[PDB]
RNA sequence: GGGGACGGGUGAAACAGGAUGAUCCCGCCGAGACCGCCGGCCGCGCAGGCGCCUGCCAAGACCGCCUCUGUCAAUCAAGGGCGAAGGCCGGGGGCUAGAAGGCGAUCAGACACCACCGUAUUCCCGGCCGUAAACGGUGCCGCCCCGCGGCCGGCGCGCGCGUCCCGCCGGCCGCCCAGGGAAACCGGGAGGCUCCGGGCUCUGGGGGGAGUAUGGCCGCAAGGCUGAAACUUGAAGGCAUUGACGGAGGGGUACCACCAGACGUGGAGUCUGCGGCUCAAUCUGACUCAACGCGCGCACCUCACCAGGCCCGGACGCGCGGAGGACCGACAGCCGGGCGCGCUUUCGCGAUCGCGCGGGUGGUGGUGCAUGGCCGCUCCCAGCCCGUGGCGCGAGCCGUCUGCUCCAUUGCGACAACGAGCGAGACCCCGGCCGCGGGCGCCGCGGGACGGCCCGCGGCAGCGGGAGGACGGCGGGGCGAUAGCAGGUCUGUGAUGCCCUCAGACGCCCUGGGCCGCACGCGCGCUACACUGGCGGGGCCAGCCGGCGCCCGCCAGGACGCGCGGAGCCCCCGCCGUGGCCGGGACCGCGGGCUGGAACGCCCCCGCGCACCAGGAAUGUCUUGUAGGCGCCCGCCCCCACCGCG
């Protein structure tokens, strides 16, 4: 039967969306059916962050942040645990965890 | 995709049957 | 370390409310003697009695400091009732304008 | 140009790339594709579809409206146009990726997945094709219908005045009251429907055969469209519930699992089972865990098997016969290991009854898949479930928890559940410690310990330590839920259905022999491979629990008596001394004992002196008095343990 009302993709008022490539698996997934998680990590590791600042000659230097959007396919996401198989009731919960 | 592979096998056999009729008539 | 069984736990809660005056909070030996009276509590088995008496001691230290659910303290009950039946003096509670004017009461108007 | 040696690629590699300077860094140039992040429960479009900048050209829905027209409309065979991608036909163009093809791996194979190279293709223009899970798997136009939110576009109302607020209209959505439905779900319908009728078009009628065949039409082709029958079959299918499984996720948990270690097996010589072989017979049971020193010690008996033999122990009841003969016993020879067993024979004895029939009594004979009982296994599990109430048409759920805690549905905090019960715990046996009483003998009754205290951390349940204390957080055992296995036992059983047998016995005995043979394969074990050892004297230490003396014999053992009683290891001093040696003790020739009716059983003395110099691929058990080493007792038992249980 039909597991999900959205059909697993957010396609409303549309017959065709753009094609995105899963970064790990290099597959072609529609834009609506993609993980789309945006991550802002600092350029350096937080273990090496303070010692970089001490070493940095420039005063008032701010460590660069890395801004990237990681998009994955369902197979290339459930296996990396970015999304998890949920209970039928838990599946309905659309709120992001934490 | 057995059902698609079934129609690929069928098309290949109908093509052959056409060739035999082309050899005759 | 060893989780107490429901029979040991339930019995201990009944013993503590019944003998709240008799039991003392931090002494297992004093509480073992109360529990083994064959009057205020009949516990067969030396090991069962020792196990129930030890829960009772833990629960008694909880009763004196921040009491816990399942135990009925007459001493706490009277204080709770006193506040429950306490009257706050003249009651400050005794002492949207368009709505008041709509009723026509116009209380405190101007 | 610079600089110097490895780059690529993977899951790990490898094939190509490199002193003709790769990779890397920077400048610069050419080529074609493509338009990131923003980018969406945004929007637009008839669908297919649509995202660079700057113009140009024509649109479309929506909203507002006291503008015009006056039914001009709805849905639609045929007919027209459009239609992703791939394909095809001409021109181009060619950066990437990449059907084919080629390689390098993988594997049992791999011409697959993965790496690498790369043609068509991908892109544009002019056409063909006419299909997609072209999906909302939901035709179109119309009416009413229940709240609650989000977004988008236009417009109106208040209000200071804000990309507010409240509407309205159109769109896109989420939840959902009824209602519907086989349910999942739909609820802007899949509502207003067995209480059935707004209009219009299309399609289906069990599952195959088969979208096949043939005919038509269409296309350059690929193919599209229209579309059978013969014949076959009893289901195919939908949705949901429960189990089982997952190379699914999240929790846990166990030396029958691993870490970390130990101590082994496998190698060998033996002991001893199992299969195979051979037999007169080698009686059989059973075969992953959960078969294989298991069915409690096979000379006979056991013993169920083989080759001979002996009777009745066939009760009872009837027809018949019958006490001077129903029956039954035998000497001597003879045959026969043998037994009046029979025979020759010629003396005994007394219904102990004969026969026929009907009916027994048996059977270690079969069928454990006909059964009981008992045990093994799932399960060294923690789970199983009831009453009443709730939810569904129901199967079946809730309780019985996806939170935490615990050895553990062990608890706590909750909670359409609310109270219970079983298993867990408690209990029981033992041990260690302390009192009291008793005492031929250490053996009777109690206590002690509970996560109680202390410190941290935790609503809590608990958690980590510190202590004190014989003893510390399940000390070791016994008992063992629920539901099953078509596990095993009919050869333990006056347990037993049914079949077989049933005086030429499958009854029950009696002699002899096998089960113990053995080209071989395998499972427990045992002893070794030595010096931390062997060999000689000396010390001498137990416990479940337990007799001795004296004399002779090399021991083994014996005789004659009586009332009693005790280890190895290790320690100590010698010796041999790295040699298959004095390691090791398999074999094999005399001999001495024992037990029994009888050796083929066991013990012992002098020889004799096998492998094995540390065991491959594999595999098992184990966390303190544990592993391992080292003795000892008991079970079965004439004797006998390399076994089991202690």
């Amino acid at each position: 039967p039909v597991k999900r009302r959205n059909n697993g993709r957010s396609k409303y008022n549309c017959g065709h969306t753009n094609i995105v490539r899963c970064q790990n698996c290099h597959r072609c997934v529609p834009k609506d059916k993609v993980i789309k998680r945006f991550t802002i990590r600092n350029i350096v590791d937080n273990t090496i962050a303070d010692d970089v600042l001490n070493a940095c000659v420039i005063q008032g230097f701010a460590i660069p942040k890395l801004y990237n959007k990681v998009q994955y396919c369902v197979s290339c996401s459930i296996h990396n645990h970015i999304v998890r198989v949920r209970s039928r009731e838990d599946r309905k919960i659309r709120t992001p965890p934490k | 995709m057995r059902a698609k592979w079934a129609k690929k096998r069928m098309r290949k056999l109908k093509r052959k049957r056409r060739h035999m009729k082309a050899r005759s008539k | 370390g060893k989780v107490r069984t429901k029979t040991i736990k339930r019995a201990a809660r009944k013993i503590v409310e019944n003998n709240y005056e008799s039991l003392k909070p931090k002494d297992f030996q004093n509480n073992k003697a109360i529990c083994s009276k064959r009057n205020v509590a009949i516990i067969p088995s030396k090991r069962l009695r020792n196990k129930v008496a030890g829960y009772v001691t833990t629960l008694m230290n909880r009763v004196v400091k921040g009491p816990v659910h399942g135990i009925s303290l007459r001493l706490q009950e009277e204080e709770r009732e006193r506040r429950d039946n306490y009257a706050p003096k003249k009651s400050e509670f005794d002492v949207t304008q368009q709505m008041i004017d709509s009723i026509g009461f116009k209380c405190m108007s101007t």
